[PDB]
RNA sequence: UAUGCAAAUAUAAAAUUAUAGUAAUUAUAAAUUAUAUUAUAUUAUAUUUAUUCAUAUAAUUAAUAGGAUAAUAUUUGUAGUUUUUGAUACCAUGAUAAGGAUUAUAAAUUGAAAGUGUUAAUAUCAUAAUCAAAAUUUAUUAUUUAUAUUAAAUAUGUAUGUGUAGAUAAAAUAAGAAAUUAAAAAGGUAUUGUUGCCCACCAAUUUUUAUAAUAAAAAUAACGUGCAGUAAUUAAUAUAUUUAUAAAAAUAUAUUUUUUUUUUUU
């Protein structure tokens, strides 16, 4: 009796009263209950994992004899975490001059893959010109049989997508089941990177292309990041592609959807600022990503919203 | 449990007769205050009553025999410039040592009121006679 | 025959992605469609309305010292303002500025979790005292004013959820947000490790562990704010050798890892 | 009869023996638990359709 | 309350004349903040160590626009007496200014130069009834 | 206070009123209505102590949001103004207090339901709420009374007057008190019932007639006098005679549709 209600707990008069148990009764526990036994919860946290490595992982393989000869030429390039300041035409002099003294094709390699790696960290242009000088001839040219370490390729790829480049359709194309069948190693920011720098340059086809492979070679879909697929799809003009998008939109979860909807909805908006090249106007797509959220979030019940205008028929 | 009746409203010019009188007040309350201490002080210098009650012993004896003799050749001195105040006067008896533990115990003192008077006072009426235009709490004159 | 509290108000959002997005029906509250919030107050109203709320000490109360009233009325009787160049005359001016008003990161636990000693109080949270954007304290431009609005206003319109959300803050709140909205890992997979401002007592921190004053070094790693550079751990631990000291040697990697991002494990 | 004391447990308890209640339910049977819409003066507020 | 003169004469009960346990009364109303004594004039109603610092109250603290009155705790500084600045203190009914600066006021508080209650009463703040109540007490004259 | 005149309840009758056309009825008796000196034993009020009684102020109540030792979400930084109106300073039902008057001693309580601001369906004037340092008029409150008297939150300057008017307060309980009590008979024109009903004159009007200060009678809901009646503030009722603002009142007889008080030779 009140506009404030009792709380079931604290009052006797509920908690000892016929619906519930009296205190001269036995108290003992009346049910077990399992729950998270039964049905269990895989944890996702609201906040992203603070710890994780968050950038493309090159895979420093070294045979511990270079490793320690190639030392002082080494420590100017990225080791794990750390990613040391030395200006990038130092670091190819350096490779251009003694990497034909090495005896390894293996280690060569590595080696090369820390070079790219580096120069995609400071997107100096000028590294493209060590593909074509080293790789391209046994991996790239003429359906050469060679098949080139994993590594150099991850590195290489990233490199292609932090300066952006016309070259990765090639490489990426190589990594596909009749090719090396690289795609199903590559990590999950390879495939953000990937995606965000095909946005930017603007090819719907290269969203396409990838966007399929990524699905079959199982990606993790929700995890990539969401940036990244809104800057993907906000490259898609074309009637084909669209109709494919939004096909595909259904493989993302209801909470990655949400979320490219919000993502969406600021890079065109007040986080315009965060993107170094501002986001282009599709109204098109941004209007259906955020359609496509609606469609499949829970729906609620706003009745003096939809019967607003209904008026009874007698007929 | 009425309702309350709403107050009415202040008064036309009563804020200048609220500070004009709270003003003088005030410059009235100075010379009440100069005046006051000129009392205290004048008090404090001047002499008192004798503290103790003749009525009880140590006390009572014949002024040529002992405690007066005690006073008369050791503490005479120290009791006048102490002007019989009873606070000092209580505690150089304390501090002859001759006397000892009695002060407290055996002897009686006057109560506070009478100890105040000022020496020469015969009639009792004279606690009632001191002004009360000065605000020593009952230490003036 | 229409009675406003306010007469006008503005949008939370802004053009770009609004005059799309209206083709899509939003579903508001069925018992209240409309919401006018305060983020949705003008400019002007938002300043009048946070002034007031904050009992005394708060710039809306006429006498707190901050009105910009010249005449205020008690009873029918005019009273006019002292300036405040005049009231120093006889009442002398200790003010040491903004930076009074915020104590170190050292006494936050002394303090129940806050840096700033102002008038509403202060979470390190984004949604506390968000208006339409995240909230973000300024150590450094700590006024009386409160421009950008991040403090808990207890009086204001919509502040009664903010204040419930206070209230059932968790035991590490503030200490956790205002240590994870700072100090993250780089988008490059670099430590934070690298500050300006921390470096002299990082060396420091260096220098006295190779001279083997391990407690003096320890004493110095308390007052660190940031995360401290492997080398750090790497001398600290290097001075816990010769002595023998391995309960120490293991607090301090300990330490270092998986609490601060594994700058210890090296 | 009245109610001294209310506990919720698990149906299994006490359900009508196998052979008092009609064969395979779940398979021959298809029952929803639902609410009258028309206002009951009196008896239960649920059914079993 | 029976009449209300300010907005708390609608929320509060005065239950009589009801007791409060020792120097807690709900509202500090201090009769007595000036009541005159030449020998414990330092010790009365002030600090109670004249090496404590004065009050909050004397310190100009932040940026000011400027105050209206300044608060009664503020101890009288012979710069209050010689600047020749206004001095406001809020009584009732609405402020009382020291216009008249002196030395016998300084290192006191202005609650013990500011009486109270003060022997002057209004008779247009008072009902009818009010005022034979005070005429009774051989207040007002009639 | 029975020499003039003077038939008249002791019942011969057909629903009430009305001079025998007026209104539609009237009259009536036992339900119910707290105080009228009826009796030992089951055991006591006439003691003690008290009574100078004051305290309130400086306006914005409207939503969720998780972080080390987790198999990777920048979801770091979650951004869609604007259609409603009551608890307010204001009319806006509910609910708990206080207040001794006859179930007694044994293995046992001297505190009660009849309701004292804050609580749940009547809305359609207004932001009034303490975070200090503040302005006595309000029935409803046990203060320290003469050897020694202001040190930590700031803490009360006033009234010595022969224990002295009127009027008041408290107690039979781990304390200590000791001798002057009630029951049983009663009336209602009202009908949840005396704050109940009713009675005449005094205006308008309506209607019938056998027109007497001012025709009579019947309907009737104003205004103004009162207080006639219900054993009703000197009981009523009937006849008689007188009297008169109006009910009515005085006296002479009968009488209870008024309540009762009771010597079988003292
Ligand atoms: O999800 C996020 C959040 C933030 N950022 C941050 O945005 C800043 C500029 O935003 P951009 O996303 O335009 O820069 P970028 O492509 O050059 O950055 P990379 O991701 O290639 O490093 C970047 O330098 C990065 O720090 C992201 O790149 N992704
Ligand atoms: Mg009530
Ligand atoms: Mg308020
Ligand atoms: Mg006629
Ligand atoms: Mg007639
Ligand atoms: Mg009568
Ligand atoms: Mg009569
Ligand atoms: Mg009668
Ligand atoms: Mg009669
Ligand atoms: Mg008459
Ligand atoms: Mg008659």
């Amino acid at each position: 009796v009140g506009y404030t209600p009792v709380n079931p707990d604290t009052s006797p008069m509920v908690a000892y009263s016929q619906y519930h148990w009296h205190y001269n009764l036995p108290q003992g526990m009346e049910r077990p209950h399992s729950v998270n036994r039964t049905f269990a919860a895989p944890f996702q946290s609201n906040h992203s994992l603070v710890n994780k490595y968050r950038g493309v992982w090159i895979e420093f393989d070294m045979h511990p004899a270079f490793s320690v000869a190639l030392e002082p030429q080494l420590r100017k390039l990225p080791r794990g975490r750390t990613l040391p300041k030395t200006p990038a035409e130092e670091v190819i002099a350096d490779y251009t001059a003694l990497a034909p003294l090495v005896d390894d094709e293996k280690t060569r390699d590595l080696w090369l893959a820390k070079v790219f790696q580096h120069c995609a960290f400071q997107r100096c242009g000028g590294a493209m010109e060590l593909w074509e000088r080293y790789c391209h001839q046994r991996f790239t040219a003429e359906g050469a049989t060679a098949k080139p370490p994993l590594s150099l390729v991850k590195s290489v790829l990233f490199y292609c997508n932090k300066t952006d480049n016309s070259g990765w359709r090639a490489l990426f194309d190589r990594c596909l089941k009749d090719g090396w069948n690289y795609t199903p190693l590559f990590d999950t920011a390879q495939w953000s990177f990937m995606l965000k720098s095909i946005g930017r340059m603007g090819d719907e086809d290269g969203v396409r292309a990838v966007l399929e492979e990524m699905l079959d070679v199982q990606a993790d879909l929700d995890r990539v990041e969401a940036r990244s697929v809104v800057i993907a799809l906000n490259a898609v003009t074309n009637a084909d592609v669209y109709e494919f998008v939004k096909k595909y939109l259904f493989n993302f979860g209801e909470r990655k959807v949400k979320f490219l909807r919000t993502t969406y909805s600021d890079l065109r908006g007040h986080g315009a600022g965060k993107l170094r090249i501002p986001l282009k106007e599709n109204d098109n797509m941004y209007y259906h990503v955020c359609w496509h959220s609606s469609i499949r979030s829970p729906r609620q019940f706003s009745p003096r919203q939809l019967y607003f205008d209904y008026t009874p028929s007698t007929l | 449990w009425a309702k309350p009746k709403k107050r009415p409203k202040v008064g036309q010019g009563f804020h200048e007769k609220a500070q004009k009188w709270r003003e003088e007040y005030l410059l009235d309350r100075h010379r009440a205050l100069a005046d006051s201490l000129r009392a205290y002080v004048e008090f404090s210098t001047s002499k008192r009553v004798e503290p103790w009650d003749a009525r009880f012993k140590p006390f009572d004896r014949i002024e040529k025999d002992g405690v007066y003799v005690l006073m008369r050749y050791m503490m005479e001195e120290k009791l006048q410039l102490c002007n019989y105040h009873h606070r000092p006067v209580k505690r150089l008896f304390c501090n002859i040592g001759l006397m000892g533990p009695q002060i407290t115990t055996k002897a009686r003192w006057k109560p506070y009121r009478f100890a105040t008077n000022p020496a020469g006072t015969s009639k009792a009426e004279r606690m009632y006679q001191r002004d009360k235009t000065v605000y020593t709490h009952g230490h003036n004159d | 025959s229409v009675s406003g509290v306010f007469s006008k108000g503005r949008g939370i959002g802004h053009e770009a992605t609004t005059s799309i997005l209206r083709y899509i029906p939003r579903a508001r509250v069925p018992w209240q469609p409309s919401r006018f919030g305060r983020e949705n107050l003008t400019a002007a109203d938002m300043a009048r309305l946070w002034s007031r709320g904050r009992y005394r000490d708060g710039p809306g109360n006429y006498n707190s010292g901050y009105c910009t009233e010249r005449t205020h009325v008690l009873e029918e009787n005019t009273v006019s303002i002292i300036p405040r160049r005049e009231l120093e005359k006889y009442m002398p001016d200790i003010t040491i500025g903004p930076k009074a008003l915020v104590t170190p990161v050292s006494l936050m636990n002394a303090r129940n979790g806050h840096r700033v000693t102002h008038d509403l109080l202060h979470s390190y949270d984004p949604h506390i005292g968000r208006l339409g954007k995240p909230a973000v304290v300024d150590h450094d431009n700590i006024t009386v004013e409160d421009p950008n609005r991040v403090g808990l206003n207890a009086a204001t319109l919509d502040c009664r959820g903010r204040i419930y959300r206070w209230l059932r803050r968790g035991p590490f709140f503030q200490v956790d947000n205002y240590f994870r909205r700072s100090v993250k890992l780089n988008r490059d997979g670099t430590l934070p490790t690298d500050f300006v401002h921390e470096a002299p007592l990082m060396r420091k921190i260096i220098r006295l562990a190779h001279r083997g004053h391990l407690k003096a070094a320890c004493e110095e790693y308390r007052r660190v704010t940031t995360v401290p550079p492997v080398e750090v751990y790497r001398a600290l631990t290097a001075c816990c050798v010769p002595g023998a000291k391995l309960a120490d040697a293991v607090s301090i990697f300990e330490d270092g890892d998986s609490k601060l991002f594994y700058v210890s494990r090296d | 009869q009245g109610a001294v004391a209310t506990a919720e447990i698990p149906a299994f308890f006490n359900e009508r023996p196998a052979w008092e209640r009609p064969p395979l339910e779940e398979t021959l049977y298809v029952t929803t638990n639902k609410e009258r819409y028309d206002d009951v003066r009196g008896g239960d507020i649920y059914y079993d359709d | 309350l029976k009449i209300a003169k300010s907005a708390f004469g609608f929320y509060l009960a005065r239950r009589g004349q009801r007791k409060y346990p020792f120097l807690r009364r709900p509202h500090i109303k201090n009769t007595h903040s000036m009541n005159p004594s030449a020998p414990y004039f330092w010790s009365f109603m002030t600090a109670k160590s004249q090496m404590a610092f004065l009050p909050e109250e004397n310190y100009i603290t932040g940026d000011w626009t400027g105050k209206f009155f300044v608060s009664k705790r503020q101890v009288y500084t012979l710069q209050h007496a010689t600047s020749g600045a206004k001095v406001r203190v809020k009584s009732f009914p609405s402020i009382f200014e020291f216009n008249s600066p002196s030395r016998w006021n300084i290192g006191k508080e202005m609650n013990t130069l500011t009486k109270p209650r003060m022997d002057l009463i209004d008779e247009q703040m008072l009902t009818k009834k009010q005022r034979l109540d005070y005429v009774r007490a051989g207040l007002l004259p009639k």
